[PDB]
């Protein structure tokens, strides 16, 4: 459609025009919020520079390589159809050009010898949204909205989706949030009485927001939710904030939840940059989900002490596996959702037989009464770590219990050891009425 | 009637804990002449259930944690789930040590642990009174143990090996610390107007002379070196009401907290003080450097500071006049909510034997803002006296204008 012809302004622009080797000296001015947005922009600038930059790289000396006169890789890439790439003319000069595909491939020109894509390139998501947002800039300058916004800190289970969800005025408001599945899920749980309240129109993903602004759909909303802002830029959120047209914001946040990477080479985000200049702050510390046991793990993950409504107490469990073989269906049936960390894993699952497994991360905000988590990969296992936020997540979606299956020790072994041996009448400590 | 509690935790030391109470009553008995009862508390955090201790009066693990409730002391975050589990139970113990000593005869209290244990132990145990036995068979007691003693008489007893069963080597340690603590007790139940001193060697000329006039006005007094812990020592003394008057000369240590030095004072600077509402004269002694060592140490955006190497191990900053402001501003914050009468004492030629004509520190511009905004934030404050001496801190006249001054918000 339309969409390529609003990157024009990218469409053959000399890679070199688009690099910028530094961003590391920019001193930002004005108010806090307007150097976040700023930076936000920056940051986005950077990763496209970053993206263009590495495809130079490998054209002069994941990362496809095309030669335009045999119409056949001289490297193939991972992916396919990527939006964009950088061309290398008969002359040698770099360019970077919106693609377009047919039958047989890459459309390309009479003076294009080669053309280079990777994953960065196959989403033209930074030029669209540095489109939309530097149009949103009088001089550099962002506009800053008068909105009230009113951040509220949570905890695995205290009711941040169930507020936003019991709180919405679907007719008038805006839910935005992270990633697809998690849109798709809000969606779902605001749609299961049986009628259609939530749509593509008031219930979106950031990027998709950013990427087809004004675009179409609606723009004026009397209230934003933003579900799991923590996740997010700071500058970023002050964008949206203010292009949702809302009179106040609501942005449910979690502190031990995936945070905000910089994911760009010593690029400038510093601490005060990462803090969200709000309005007003509400605390969450009261699970209504969690078990006792579980509550004492979220009580030394998070500032201030950790409640539950919950009457479970111990609920988890572990199993040192010997015979990986031996976790089938037929040998033993895992009960409750099936989940585990890796989709390689989850691969192996499915092939054996065992049905609707997902990996933690698929299932990041959702509940389950009982889970049976499994880790068949002995080799190390990145995400899994005392401190990681998989390793959080995988404990706190279950309101019965939790099983965990896995070929090898580890800091999921100890946690649950520890959580088992935890005094019963410490674990009451946590009870509060409802 | 006197009552001394034998504290551990029995879900993995319950032959140690025993054996160690049924030396202290023996010994208890034994060096009297006379009765006093010994009570089994049970500090354990896992589900392991202990219902006794031999014959023992004893306290279960739960009964601890009943008499409590999750506060702030415990809200923060932890690095596992046993060191949080530790920290609850070790504030439900002072709770339950907070009662028996009101509506009891708490005469003294006894523990022992690991690093664990021992930091169960040591946080309820100097939550006591200074003077009341206090003792901990520790396996770190050789080590850095600040964390654990703190500012208390908190004693630790080195347990030489690990503490894992009643052998031959720990049956001559946990014998010789009951001996001592019972010798603590029972000793302890068959048996002047103090001025408290800041001071740092860039001011001990100052000190040392106002202490020198004091005991010849009649006083005792007690000096602290103004490391972070000084303050606080100090301030622990007044509200523990061994100390009725001070004479803050140096407070050094905001510096340290508001630049960020080694040597810092917490928030609470200066509150004790003031709650007891005695006598404070103060005044900015080497409120002209923070405190770092060495120099590889000193963070990265002040290595372009003004640097004076005490020794390899410390290293000192001199304090910009930006800084001397955000000083004058912690210290009026706290003296502007006083309740009783408050002197504040200025050197005008300079606060430290560094800060005077001729030495690396000296900087007048430094003073004289530190000075006037003193003045100014002070100038509304009815109950503080702000008092502008054209001396140098370390001058024998600035001394004496400290006592003149402490003698008249403390008449005698
Ligand atoms: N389908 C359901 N039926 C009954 N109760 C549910 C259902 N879904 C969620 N809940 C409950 O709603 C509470 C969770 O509210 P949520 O907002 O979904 O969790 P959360 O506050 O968003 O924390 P996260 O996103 O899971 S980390 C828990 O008490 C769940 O047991
Ligand atoms: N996962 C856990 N949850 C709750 N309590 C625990 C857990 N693990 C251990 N504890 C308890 O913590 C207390 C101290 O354990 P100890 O083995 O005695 O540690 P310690 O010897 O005092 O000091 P260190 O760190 O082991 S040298 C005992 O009551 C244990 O049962
Ligand atoms: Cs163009
Ligand atoms: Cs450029
Ligand atoms: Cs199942
Ligand atoms: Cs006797
Ligand atoms: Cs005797
Ligand atoms: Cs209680
Ligand atoms: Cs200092
Ligand atoms: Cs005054
Ligand atoms: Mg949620
Ligand atoms: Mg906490």
């Amino acid at each position: 459609s339309e969409e390529i012809e609003s990157l024009e302004q990218f469409h053959m622009a000399t890679a070199s025009s688009l690099i910028h080797k530094q961003m590391c000296s920019i001193v930002y001015t004005g108010p806090l919020k307007v150097q976040q947005m700023k930076n936000f922009i920056d940051s986005l600038v950077a990763s496209l520079s970053a993206a263009v930059s590495n495809l130079v790289k490998i054209l002069k000396d994941k990362f496809g390589v095309l030669d335009v006169a045999s119409k056949r890789w001289l490297v193939k890439p991972s992916a396919k159809n990527h939006a964009w790439g950088v061309v290398e003319t008969h002359a040698r000069k770099y360019h970077v050009a919106l693609l377009e595909h047919d039958e047989f491939g890459i459309i390309t020109c009479d003076n294009w010898r080669r053309v280079a894509v990777s994953s960065e390139s196959v989403v033209y998501s930074d030029m669209a949204k540095l489109r939309t947002l530097r149009r949103l800039l009088k001089d550099g300058e962002p506009h800053v909205s008068s909105a009230k916004v009113v951040l509220v800190d949570g905890v695995p289970g205290c009711g941040k989706t169930k507020e936003i969800l019991s709180r919405v005025n679907f007719e008038e408001d805006l839910i935005l949030v992270p990633g697809r599945q998690a849109a798709e899920m809000i969606r779902r749980r605001a749609n299961a009485s049986g009628i259609i309240v939530a749509t593509k129109d008031n219930v979106r993903t950031v990027d998709s927001f950013l990427m087809n602004y004004g675009k179409g759909a609606r723009c004026q909303f009397k209230r934003l939710f933003i579900d799991e802002g923590l996740m997010l830029h700071t500058g970023c959120v002050n964008f949206l904030v203010e292009m949702s047209l809302c009179d106040i914001a609501y942005v449910y946040g979690d502190t031990q939840q995936i945070p905000y990477i910089n994911r760009v080479t010593g690029f400038p985000y510093p601490a005060h940059f990462a803090k969200l200049e709000v309005d007003e702050v509400e605390t969450r510390r009261t699970t209504l989900r969690c078990p006792a046991d579980v509550t004492h793990f979220l009580n030394q993950r998070y500032e201030g002490h950790v409640m539950c409504t919950s009457s479970e107490k111990k609920s988890v469990s572990q199993e040192m596996v010997s015979g990986a073989a031996s976790i089938n269906p037929v040998s033993k049936p895992l009960k409750g959702k099936i989940l585990t960390f890796t989709q390689s894993d989850k691969e192996a699952l499915l092939s054996r037989g065992y049905a609707d497994v997902h990996t933690v991360h698929e299932v990041q905000g959702e509940t389950y009464a009982d889970v049976s988590l499994v880790r068949l990969t002995p080799t190390p296992v990145s995400i899994i770590a005392r401190d990681s936020p998989h390793v959080l997540v995988s404990l706190s979606r279950h309101t019965k219990s939790l099983k965990y299956y896995t070929v090898v020790m580890d800091p999921l072994v100890s946690i649950i050891r520890d959580l088992e041996r935890v005094s019963s009448y410490l674990l009451d400590m946590y009870k509060v009425d409802a | 009637s006197p009552r001394v509690f034998c504290i551990g935790t029995a879900d993995t030391k319950f032959d140690e804990l025993r054996f160690l109470s049924e030396h202290v009553r023996s010994s208890l008995n034994s060096f009297s002449n006379k009765k006093v009862g010994v009570t089994v508390v049970d500090v354990s955090t896992s589900w392991k259930e202990t219902n006794s201790c031999a014959d023992f009066d004893f306290v279960p693990s739960k009964d601890v944690l009943s008499c409590h409730t999750l506060g702030e002391e415990t809200m923060g975050t932890f690095a596992d789930i046993r060191g949080l589990a530790i920290a609850i139970m070790s504030k439900a113990l002072e709770t339950f040590l907070s009662i028996a000593n009101d509506e009891q005869n708490l005469a003294g209290v006894i523990g022992l642990g690991g690093s664990g244990g021992t930091s169960l132990l040591s946080s309820a145990f100097r939550s006591l009174p200074i003077g009341i036995p206090k003792v901990i068979i520790s396996t770190v007691a050789s080590g850095q143990t600040e964390s654990y003693i703190g500012t208390s008489d908190l004693v630790l007893f080195p347990s030489v090996v690990d503490i894992c069963g009643i052998n031959n080597v720990s049956k001559v340690v946990l014998s010789n610390a009951g001996a001592a603590f019972a010798g603590m007790v029972i000793g302890r139940l068959e048996s002047k107007f103090t001025v408290g001193v800041t001071m740092f060697g860039v001011t001990t000329p100052c000190v040392n002379a106002v202490k020198e006039r004091l005991v010849k006005e009649g006083y005792e007094t007690l000096v602290f070196h103004a490391t972070g812990v000084g303050g606080r020592a100090m301030e622990d003394l007044v509200r523990g009401g061994f100390i009725q008057g001070v004479l803050d000369i140096t407070t050094t240590e905001v510096a340290d907290y508001v630049v960020g030095g080694v040597m810092a004072c917490d928030s609470s600077r200066f509150d004790a003080i003031l709650e007891k509402k005695i006598p404070l004269v103060l005044s900015v002694g080497a409120l002209d450097m923070v405190n770092f060592g060495p120099k590889t140490t000193i963070p990265p955006e002040f290595q372009q500071r003004k640097i004076h190497e005490h020794n390899e191990q410390v290293s000192l900053m001199r304090t910009t006049v930006g800084e001397n402001k955000k000083f004058a501003a912690f210290i009026a914050e706290k003296l502007n909510k006083a309740s009783s009468s408050v002197c504040v004492c200025l050197p005008e030629k300079g606060v430290s034997a560094l800060d005077a004509p001729g030495k690396d520190f000296y900087d007048p511009e430094a003073t004289s803002c530190l000075t006037r905004e003193l003045q100014m934030l002070l100038e509304n404050n009815e109950r503080c006296q702000v008092k502008v001496l054209p001396y140098h801190i370390n001058d024998a006249e600035f001394a004496n204008a400290l006592v003149d001054s402490f003698l008249e918000i403390s008449p005698k």
